[PDB]
RNA sequence: CACGGACCAAGGAGUCUAACGUCUAUGCGAGUGUUUGGGUGUAAAACCCAUACGCGUAAUGAAAGUGAACGUAGGUUGGGGCCUCGCAAGAGGUGCACAAUCGACCGAUCCUGAUGUCUUCGGAUGGAUUUGAGUAAGAGCAUAGCUGUUGGGACCCGAAAG
RNA sequence: GUCGAAUUUGGGUAUAGGGGCGAAAGACUAAUCGAACCAUCUAGUAGCUGGUUCCUGCCGAAGUUUCCCUCAGGAUAGCAGAAGCUCGUAUCAGUUUUAUGAGGUAAAGCGAAUGAUUAGAGGUUCCGGGGUCGAAAUGACCUUGACCUAUUCUCAAACUUUAAAUAUGUAAGAAGUCCUUGUUACUUAAUUGAACGUGGACAUUUGAAUGAAGAGCUUUUAGUGGGCCAUUUUUGGUAAGCAGAACUGGCGAUGCGGGAUGAACCGAACGUAGAGUUAAGGUGCCGGAAUACACGCUCAUCAGACACCACAAAAGGUGUUAG
RNA sequence: GUGAUUUCUGCCCAGUGCUCUGAAUGUCAAAGUGAAGAAAUUCAACCAAGCGCGGGUAAACGGCGGGAGUUAUGACU
RNA sequence: GAAGACAUUGUCAGGUGGGGAGUUUGGCUGGGGCGGCACAUCUGUUAAACGAUAACGCAGAUGUCCUAAGGGGGGCUCAUGGAGAACAGAAAUCUCCAGUAGAACAAAAGGGUAAAAGCCCCCUUGAUUUUGAUUUUCAGUGUGAAUACAAACCAUGAAAGUGUGGCCUAUCGAUCCUUUAGUCCCUCGGAAUUUGAGGCUAGAGGUGCCAGAAAAGUUACCACAGGGAUAACUGGCUUGUG
RNA sequence: GGUUGCGGCCAUAUCUACCAGAAAGCACCGUUUCCCGUCCGAUCAACUGUAGUUAAGCUGGUAAGAGCCUGACCGAGUAGUGUAGUGGGUGACCAUACGCGAAACUCAGGUGCUGCAAUCU
């Protein structure tokens, strides 16, 4: 009973990307000073804070860098008999939508945020969650006050990315800050050797993409998606390839 | 929660009897190639004990 | 995943009694036909002191999809299916592996 | 040191009915049930009665439909009782109910496709690790009784609410 | 407190229940207000408390299994009563013996393999698991480190060659054994096998011991589905009148004799009575019964007196006794 | 909404509200129109307000941090 | 005077709408809440030598992956250690001896495997059709998973055989409604034809609270029906010496 | 009795070291046209039993060897355990009554047995 107050951090996703971002940022600003100990969990880690006010001061730090939700309870011990003083617990939950997911948004939710299409990627994850349309570049933000009233899931994790090989890049010529809408022509790693089946897709990977270069991407065709929000889409409007990022083997 | 106390004393009030092992056990579950022959084997030997020995 | 569009499977059809060649498509909904028997105590007894009768579904942790591999025989053309698994997308034809 | 009880008389709580399950009694028995109604009466009693209808004598199928004996209504293993034999013990013959098992028949499903045939109908015969709440010298119907179930205020007294 | 004014008051008159009225307290609206009073639908519903009326006879439980938004409750299975039915030595048994099976805990084993633990000192293309970045990839910044690099000794519920006890499966025959040859569409090169039989032989020691207030079978329904205690084997907890299990007995449902007293310990389980002997316990007196016998020990300025049980530790003491 | 007077009332229109003499073809009900069909029907364009994009507003709800770079700083960046 | 085929009014349709009405706001639990899944399952242990056997006991896994990592057949032997070979070394390729598995078998853990169940090649779809019987959890119901056959057609091998999915133990789902595939079968009940609709038989929409409700808060203004108390004794517990 | 073919039980049959094997049989060895398979006629295929061999293989014998397997008034009636008491002890735990009964170790002895067919101084 020496702990006397606790912050409980959890993220439900099996590959915790934003949560590993939290542990390196907390070491940088040295926010963990008043810790009694650190105990791991199945889904995250626990912080045991001796005085109440130090536990609250972490949550003011947690609001600035990561989208959270929190609530508190209490427990009863032994009441020094000066008129009086309960043992508290703070349960902080990170938004599970990672930095580089694929997301099918709800229709009513997507209609408000700039009338973006339902089939977008994740962008930046900051304090607020940012979504980017990969085909025609347009950004939209989701705050935790809007997310937690109607929660949903990501459509694919990091472990569904597929190695591709870029054939050539054609720049259409419209951009904000990302050399946007390069009409990339790209083919699979498995089918470049023995086949000619070539995929043809716009992407945000404009300036950082070159010919003879390996990119990772979400592949909607063979892979098995199961979302009800995805099911109420128009299947002949969904792009086949969503180009995500690049490997770029730097040095040996 | 769970305990097995008094559970042996309940079952040994009416005892533990055997399933009493009848003559002519049922051929359901015996091999069907054998059952198809053994249908005809009893048929001839009931005819043969009808006319010959009487 | 992937399945073929063409499939040599069994026929039970008073003439074939053998395996003939069959054709594959997917699962499509055309109008649910409320000559179906449960939609005119709806269009009877909805319209009432009693009001909107039939309940809906909401507890939507539901996930999967009906994935149809049909066997359209090129020889006789009638109707008894084949099965798949708990599966999430289904395209057919391309990406032979 | 949990709750109710100061004392006395009176009142005071598993009832009734509709439909039913097992068991038991009685009538009649491949039938059974007079009483919705009519006839008569000493008059809400008793007595007498036609035509139907109910349940039963036939199942099975989602249905159109078809619809139960190769035979001393079958073979084997036990089976009370009676018959024969023996002074008896026992041996031998017939063996009801009922228990086990292999068959046969009818309906369903899958198969076999005869004489024929408006050339597409018709379904003879033969099958099968299948399936039925069946046939295989009928047993049900009606009234009453205790026990039990369901719907009723339902063993009596009790809310905060609408 | 205020007391010539936003003062005090009579009568008239207006606003009515999800409505009114409020210099705002959720106040007031006929002793009723976080939604008035009256009658009716209403004997509203209740897995929750309380109560439930005559006697005697016989039999006699359960707090456990699976399933339920299920844990104060129900269905189902078990336990129990009743009505009985076909027969009457039936073949069964909370048991032993013989003949064989199975097991891997106690003990043994570590100079017969495995085997932790506590702490960790440096190794920039011997990795890269990851983080943010970046109009790129000769690309930076970071962290657990990729690596134990040449260390030792010690064990274990998730180590083993060998392997008790106690519990446990099966057999000890009439539906069985042998001789002779019938059936078939299966099986074999083959009427050879297989399976089932006809006919013949084998008899009360007919195939170990002991017992059998008959054995076999079916319908139908009540209550119960909050359990606790003890010895022994144990897990969690320093340790609990603590938390959870295992086999058997008991209390609950059960008095009587003994432990002064006591739900669980010891003896023993109940028709009404008489005589007889005993159990556990006791025999100075209360208090029925030997101030019986026999060998010793012990003196306390808080002696000691009978299992469960209501008391105690190490270590000291020329106090005493026997070694 | 604040609560006499005196004296002051800073910065922010991203968020949520509110608002508009603002661009228009993204969304888009019934009726209507067109096409195919033997007909019931099916499909297609068309499409109001509102939503969406754009502008205004804090005596509207409200907010007023961190990292650096030379070490105390109402410093500059 | 003003206004005019617009306004108003009637009917249907879309938007807005806590101002108002109705209702819900899981369970287990060393009090409830938070965390967690002990709620559906699997391996080792707890577990005391059949089986069974509890705890919010312990160390861990599953909501997948695979036309080969399934089926058959043939050839071959692995981790590692030792001795030798231009560059070549702590680790490239080649060679030989020793080599009971110290390797590998998609993954947790425990079993299993040496002319194989490993490794490298060869041909293939039995990962098929009809439905019964059995084992596990168990009421001897369901569901999942599995075992041994029967009737068909096949694959491989010279052959015996083997194969009804992953070497064994886990990897998954009812009624209702939906939709597709076999007879082109049955019916639309006055009689026909064609669309349409309803049926039988086998399967996929799925409830993860997993034998399967459509569901956010607060009450210190609170109400009702009930249930729990209260402290001062573990087994003798408490004292002066890390 | 010695070999060969096919085996059963699967170390008393293995492992390490040396030593012997008349006979017949297995084996090493000879060759590359055909069938076939490789980088390589070494394995595998075919052809010859002709040119040559017991050097190996295999078989047998030995070693105060390692191992394994049977035996023990060996360890030891010890450890452990079923049942019993108003038995002991503050406890830890230990005695006694009726029962069951190990193991490593120590020592002694052992080193394949055998079924069918055939061929051999």
């Amino acid at each position: 009973n020496t702990w006397r107050a606790t912050v409980q951090i959890r993220q439900k996703v099996p590959h915790k990307r934003t949560f590993l971002f939290l542990e390196q940022l907390i070491l940088k600003h040295n926010a963990h000073v008043d810790t009694i100990s650190i105990s791991e969990a199945k889904d995250g880690l626990d912080f045991f804070y001796a005085q109440k006010n130090h536990a609250v001061k972490m949550i003011d730090f947690l609001n600035a860098v990561v989208p959270i939700k929190h609530k508190k309870s209490e427990e009863l011990i032994s009441q020094d008999t000066t008129g009086a003083t309960y043992k508290f617990s703070y349960s902080v939950e990170i938004v599970p939508i990672c930095k580089d997911d694929l997301v099918v948004l709800p229709k009513k939710l997507a209609k408000s945020m700039g009338n973006i299409s339902q089939f977008v990627l994740c962008s930046k994850i900051s304090n607020t969650v940012q979504f980017m349309d990969p085909t025609t570049l347009q950004t939209a933000d989701l705050s935790p006050s809007v997310y937690w009233r109607a929660p949903f899931n990501a459509l694919a994790d990091v472990t569904q990315l597929v190695e591709f090989i870029v054939l050539d890049v054609d720049s259409t010529g419209i951009s904000r800050g990302n050399r946007v809408l390069a009409d990339i022509t790209v083919a699979r790693t498995s089918d470049l050797g023995v086949n000619d089946q070539v995929y043809y897709v716009r992407s945000h990977l404009g300036g950082i993409c070159h010919a003879g270069d390996s990119v990772m991407g979400y592949f909607i065709a063979n892979s098995n998606y199961n979302s009800d929000l995805f099911d109420g889409l128009n299947i002949d409007y969904v792009p086949d390839v969503v180009l995500v990022k690049k490997l770029y083997q730097r040095k040996s | 929660n769970h305990t097995a106390h008094n559970q042996t004393r309940k079952a040994h009030r009416n005892g533990i009897k055997k399933p009493k092992t009848y003559k002519y056990p049922s051929l359901k579950g015996v091999d069907p190639k054998f059952r198809r022959n053994h249908k005809h084997a009893l048929h001839g030997t009931a005819k043969a004990l009808a006319a010959a020995k009487k | 995943v992937n399945v073929p569009k063409t499939r040599k499977t069994y026929c039970k059809g008073k003439t074939c009694r053998k395996h003939t060649q069959h054709k594959v498509t997917q699962y499509k909904a055309g109008k649910a036909s409320l000559f179906a028997q449960g939609k005119r105590r709806y269009d009877r007894k909805q319209s009432g002191f009693g009001g909107q009768t039939k309940p809906v579904f909401h507890k939507k942790a539901k996930t999967t999809k009906k994935v149809v591999l049909r066997l359209e025989c090129v020889k006789c053309k009638t109707r008894a299916q084949l099965t798949l698994k708990r599966c999430k997308h289904f395209e057919l034809g391309g990406e032979k592996k």
